[PDB]
């Protein structure tokens, strides 16, 4: 009843097919999981000018 | 009791001022090459300059 299962902008068929982006993981491809990306920002160290 | 008194006098001062956060105005001499297969039109890369 709906166009996309999972709600990412890609069509059922489009992830079924595979005929979408093809850097995108294969857990991706049946309709029922979602492509979502989770990135992060990993601080390392600050450097502190004293002026 | 009266007085004169004339004096002269010269002075020379030096004066270094420095800031601590803007110390120092480093600059690149930098270029680009390519190793691939396709030509490249309007470059422009995105570089990091780290000390140690």
């Amino acid at each position: 009843l709906e166009s996309n299962t999972a709600g990412d902008p890609y069509t059922d068929y489009e992830k079924a097919s595979g005929s979408f982006d093809k850097a995108i993981k294969t857990e991706a491809r049946d309709p029922l999981v979602a492509a979502y990306p989770i990135v992060g920002v990993g601080m390392e160290k600050l450097i502190i000018s004293t002026n | 009791s009266t007085a004169v008194q004339d004096s002269n006098g010269e002075s020379w001062n030096t004066g270094l001022s420095i800031n601590k956060g803007e110390s120092a105005y480093i600059n690149a001499n930098v270029r680009y090459y390519n190793t691939g297969t396709a030509p490249m039109y309007k470059v422009t890369p995105t570089t990091n300059l780290v000390l140690d």
